[PDB]
């Protein structure tokens, strides 16, 4: 239905230009380019349909970590027969946790460069908004459709806002909102590796989640993203300065050499102030 | 030192509005309604 | 006795925009031929009440002579047997019998809103009746539907589609001398004097969407007839509109202060360094946003502040609402906190959704220690916990567009309750501790109050300021508050 | 039955502006034709119910001779949502036929509630009928609508926007001269003697709504009937309960500034802050900011903190919000910060009004990043206290008093000019203040003048004033025993 809006709005834009005292009304490329700007796809805070992924050498370093991520989203797609000949279940889930700065999206969306399918994600506002029914029923169309609409990658974040107090030793007393830790566990054994499914869990506190999420058989592959060292922090400053008119005569290593406890956010903090006074020179 | 919060939900109504059984209408036809003042209704006789 | 196109001004850009989608499908439908496409039907208007949504609907109906129809929100909503689903299709076939025709559905959020609350009532099957009714309108160039509401986010997103309701337009606030056009319409029938001037009224009436302007000229007529004890020549005067400004409230009965507190740049005492650093806020990149696209990097997202209380965290926090006069909002700390557990994450959602919809905007926060809570909930065990209020804003503020004038600014008193991810770069970058003023900046602290009061020049301005040996910026207000009750002393 | 203009008073300043609102467009509709604009249609009234809200509309109806249409609130809204829209259609059609006409409705909050989280009511199809009926009909028709309600903030905000209900009047409780006027009205037929008073009988009420004056007169008159087989008004106050019974508008203690003695460093220092902007605000608008709201009282136990609470509240005869110490009820997690905000908005509606609190400073114990803490109370309610106390306005000039007994636990953020800043130590009563307090308390006692209280002040050196109140209580309790052993022999 959105493809019908792209052709009908460009023709309506063209007749808003051609109007004075019906001779030639060929729809131009700029009318379709303007229709891409002012309009939008069907993602009006619904299930998100996008494939925003970055290529390689966009996170600095990774020369010893890139071989650890190529065996979870490429090899089940490129060679599926290696699991069917042996009989093993492929690990479709990898838990991610690391230092501040990076870790949420750019360390997970740079892994799936070869698939580039639709990414249906849960996030902050996708929580218990309705007090009845719409707590795990908004997740039931994510679990059952992942094997029906394969390939579809589902990202999982904000682990301290879903199962923090409910899965603990004290739990929930009263049956008010204890309906969150059940469907996250009973949909694990009921799902097999028949179709292309993939889940990624990422958080800032790995011990704040229930230990039944880390049950064997589903999270047998634990990959830890570490802090970028001195050999990787210099290439971070060459990665987030991509679309910039950067003079190559300077040394970006001397900025990164004074960063020991400073993560990629502080590398983003030290480079944002360099762009504030750069436009002020033009002012 | 904690709380318990729970909301509610309701369903209002549906209706059909079914009435007028046939035995009430057959009694409804055979009656009178009244006649102003001098609007007699008559009798008649014949066929000796 | 009907209105026309000249009956309302101030929305001349939105008038010429909305006149294209009603005249071209009806007057000259031949432009849609030999171009392949189909003329659209739905036009969506939305804005605050008192802006003239139903006034613009009646003005476009009488100026074209088409078969106008009216469908009300709370009127056609039945509970008997589904009669609302039969009366919506009854209004569509009656508008289809007369060509050309136009229907109008006001307060469309009242008829079948989004299912985040109800989700099980008959309104789920009411909106799906409206889906197949508008999509089955294969009669070309006959019926044009317009709608009006107040909140575009409470409606279901299925209406914003290709077929039924596209081409939405926001009826804004007439700030760029638009209130002068409203005063030209209403005061053209009243008898006027020589002292009045409509250009000296729109500059002082901030907001004033149009309904209160019609109440202002009527209340000014009440002040003119108030002096008549009871052949008649009343007129008006400049003092009648000045009487109606103070003795009548503007559109602020819902929220007390949302616009400003009527301050300026030099109302904070001292702190000329933070006045320079406040010129790197939303004053800077609005008039030139293409430089960050040229330099290929996003601007600064958030600046944080913490320090001693009473040093300018309400004056400078509301001075941003006056140096650009943007769409300011006012929200307190635990006022964001609600009594329901499921509302704990959606209350920050509608505040941030109003920020991207009212661009450019200015938001702020006070007492984030009740909001951050770096331990992440005290004990637990309850049906709801204090952990979703901080873990939702840390992700939602990352999922915002950079070119939409969204930012945050802080005002706290405790640097230990706040989380380290709250003070993260990319969300709250500049860790700026607000300082206690020195002896060079505490002279203009008293001068912030002495600008408006007639202080005698014989009194030394620095003699009272030299008694401070480590005081705060609010403590010199306490002296002029003590002097506010120590100056009169004999005039009772 | 047939009431007139001279039957009610107190709101005469509002009764004069009503007579230019409903009588001037009806008697002279051509005056609005000369000025061009249309006459106003809707004016509503509110306040406490029983100040004569229904009697006010019937008084102006019989004093004008026009048609008087009446639609009851809880009567036409209790139907099955089908006859209410036709009753309002019949209401405006009949008033147009016999113009000039007025339309009086009461209890509009039962017809027009607000939209809240507790959805499930009808809330529609009746008020929307009133919206499409009232915006028309302005073709110089001699019709006006008058609304009446109890809570003026439970009404839907769509009514009070423009053109439907734009003018409002606040008929509240009368003053001391207001109850004096209605006392002469309700006693015009009872054959009283010369022993009754009028100014002292009005001043001894001080909180009585106008509906109580008819009941208090009939209770004293019934007592005079029963003694046949006239100072019975004081018997009627001891038997009958005053209206607004268990609200926050209590006034039953009538201690003035004469009944409390000493502490002249607090009496003149409370006259400087809470009587100067509420009486003379012409100098406060050109000498900085007007209000001096916050004031703190600290000292020893029983030093006379709340003895001066009701004394200042009856000097200007304003309202007195008596909120106790642990009034943060804290049934859950979110309402504990919300139940303190509506009582501040009520203080802005009934402004000026003194508010009282007791020991709610808990941000020094609300440290950052620890383990021992509550579930949301006594650590985040001070964050609401850091934003709801300085919510001031130039058209209200409120003031809030505060009395505590521990000045060591004062928060570093609550001792601020944006918060309660004026702290005053309430000291012990000295040898000159001991006579001024105790003599004003035994004024009601018919004592002998031989016993002077200078010997009490010489026998009490480090005693507080509440401990001196035990001495006159023990002297009166044994004077009762002296009176008990006087009638038995
Ligand atoms: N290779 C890299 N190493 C470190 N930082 C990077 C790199 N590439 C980009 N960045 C910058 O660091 C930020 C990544 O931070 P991220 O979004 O992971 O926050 P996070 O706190 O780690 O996520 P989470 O909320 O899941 O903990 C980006 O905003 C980006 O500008
Ligand atoms: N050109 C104009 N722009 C804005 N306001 C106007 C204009 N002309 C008149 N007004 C005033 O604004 C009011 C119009 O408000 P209106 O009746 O449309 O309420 P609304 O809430 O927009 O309608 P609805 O109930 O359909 O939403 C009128 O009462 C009028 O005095
Ligand atoms: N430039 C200035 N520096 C210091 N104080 C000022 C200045 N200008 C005005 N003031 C006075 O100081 C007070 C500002 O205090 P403010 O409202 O910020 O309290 P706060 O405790 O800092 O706020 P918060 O409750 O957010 O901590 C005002 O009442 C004002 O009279
Ligand atoms: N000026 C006055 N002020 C107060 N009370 C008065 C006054 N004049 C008369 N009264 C008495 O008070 C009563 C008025 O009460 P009323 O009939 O208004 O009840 P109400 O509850 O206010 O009306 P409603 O049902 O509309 O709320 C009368 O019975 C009358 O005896
Ligand atoms: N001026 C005064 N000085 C001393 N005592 C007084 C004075 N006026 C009244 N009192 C007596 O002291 C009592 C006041 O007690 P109240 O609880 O109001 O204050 P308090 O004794 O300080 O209590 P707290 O210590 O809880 O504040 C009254 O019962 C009264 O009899």
């Amino acid at each position: 239905a959105d493809i019908a809006s792209l052709c009908s709005e460009a023709a309506m834009q063209q007749i808003r230009e051609k109007m004075d005292l019906l001779d030639s009304l060929g729809v131009t490329m700029d009318n379709f380019r303007f229709a891409l700007g002012n309009s939008n796809p069907s993602a009006l805070r619904e299930t998100v349909v996008e494939s925003v992924n970055v290529t390689w050498d966009d996170v600095g370093g990774l020369d010893e970590i890139k071989e650890e991520l190529k065996e979870t989203v490429e090899y089940p797609v490129l060679h599926p027969d290696q699991y069917t000949k042996f009989g093993l279940s492929p690990s479709k889930g990898v838990l991610f946790y690391g230092p501040p700065g990076t870790g949420k999206t750019l360390l997970a969306k740079a892994v799936a460069t070869e698939v580039s399918a639709n990414f249906i994600s849960v996030k902050g506002p996708e929580l218990l908004s309705m007090w009845y029914g719409e707590s795990e029923s908004n997740i039931r169309d994510i679990f059952d459709k992942a094997r029906a609409a394969a390939p579809t990658v589902v990202f999982l974040d904000q682990l301290d806002s879903i199962a923090k107090a409910r899965g603990g030793s004290l739990g929930d007393a009263g049956g008010a909102s204890d309906r969150v830790v059940n469907q996250l566990l009973t949909e694990m054994d009921g799902m097999n590796a028949k179709k292309n499914v993939f889940v990624i869990g990422a958080t800032n506190r790995p011990d704040q989640i229930d230990p039944a999420i880390l049950r064997p058989g589903r999270l047998d592959q634990l990959i830890y993203v570490p802090l970028p060292d001195e050999n990787a922090r210099l290439s971070i400053l060459n990665a987030q300065l991509r679309k910039t008119p950067l003079e190559p005569g300077l040394e970006l290593t001397a900025i990164a050499k004074a960063t020991q406890g400073f993560s990629g956010a502080d590398l983003l903090y030290i480079v944002q102030r360099a762009a504030k006074y750069a436009i002020k020179d033009s002012i | 030192q904690i709380f318990v919060k729970t909301l509610t939900g309701k369903t209002i109504t549906l209706e059909v509005e079914s009435s007028d059984t046939i035995d009430n209408v057959k009694s409804k036809i055979q009656d009178k309604e009244g006649i102003p003042p001098d609007q007699q209704r008559l009798i008649f006789a014949g066929k000796q | 006795n009907e209105v026309g196109y000249d009956d309302i001004g101030g929305c001349r850009k939105q008038m010429a925009q909305i006149r294209e989608m009603v005249e071209l499908p009806l007057r000259h439908p031949q432009l849609f031929k030999a171009i392949g496409i189909k003329p659209p039907r739905g036009v969506l208007m939305y804005g605050p009440p008192g802006t003239g949504k139903t006034l613009m609907a009646r003005a476009v109906a009488n100026e074209t002579g088409a078969f106008f129809f009216l469908i009300n929100g709370p009127e056609v909503m039945s509970k008997m047997a589904g009669e609302s689903e039969s009366n919506l299709r009854k209004a569509f076939e009656e508008a289809e019998k007369n060509a050309p025709a136009i229907i109008f559905i006001d307060e469309i959020d009242s008829i079948a809103p989004k299912r985040d609350k109800t989700n099980g009532e008959v309104e789920r099957r009411v909106v799906s009746q409206l889906l197949t009714l508008m999509d089955g309108m294969k009669a070309r160039s006959n019926v044009v539907v317009i709608a009006a509401t107040n909140r575009p986010n409470s409606i279901d997103p299925a209406l914003r589609r290709f077929g039924r309701f596209d081409r939405e337009v926001d009826i804004g606030i007439p700030d760029a001398t638009g209130r002068l056009e409203v005063l030209r319409i209403h005061t053209k029938n009243m008898k006027l004097a020589d002292d009045v001037d409509l250009e000296a009224l729109a500059a002082e009436t901030h907001g004033y969407v149009g309904a209160d302007i019609a109440s202002l000229c009527s209340e000014a007529a009440m002040q003119q007839i108030r002096e008549k004890m009871d052949l008649d020549s009343l007129g008006v005067t400049m003092d009648n509109f000045r009487f109606a400004l103070g003795n009548s409230n503007p559109s602020a009965l819902r929220e007390t202060v949302v616009e400003s507190v009527n301050v300026t740049w030099d109302d904070v005492g001292g702190l000329d360094e933070i006045k320079e650093e406040l010129k790197e806020t939303v004053e800077y990149p609005v008039l030139h946003p293409d430089q960050y696209t040229k330099f290929g990097l996003s601007p600064s997202k958030g600046v944080l502040f913490y320090g001693p209380p009473g040093t300018g965290k309400t004056l400078l926090a509301k001075a941003v609402a006056t140096e650009v006069s943007a769409n300011f909002i006012s929200v307190k700390g635990p006022e964001l906190l609600s009594m329901w557990y499921g509302e704990s994450e959606s209350n920050i959602r509608d505040i941030f959704d109003k920020a991207r919809a009212a661009a450019p905007t200015v938001v702020f926060l006070d007492q984030l220690d009740s909001i951050a809570k770096a331990r992440g909930g005290s004990l637990g065990d309850a049906g709801g916990a204090s952990d979703r209020v901080v873990n939702q804003l840390l992700t939602e503020m990352d999922g915002m567009n950079a070119k939409k004038n969204v930012f945050v600014i802080g005002a706290t008193n405790r640097p230990d309750q706040i989380d380290p991810a709250i003070l993260r770069p990319g969300r709250l970058d500049q860790l700026i501790y607000v300082p206690l003023p020195d002896e060079n900046a505490r002279l203009s602290i008293l001068n912030a109050q002495l600008r408006k009061t007639p202080l005698e020049p014989g009194l030394e301005l620095t003699a009272i300021a030299k008694a401070t040996q480590g005081f705060s910026g609010a403590d010199l207000l306490y002296i002029v508050q003590r002097a506010a009750k120590y100056a009169i002393k004999d005039s009772i």
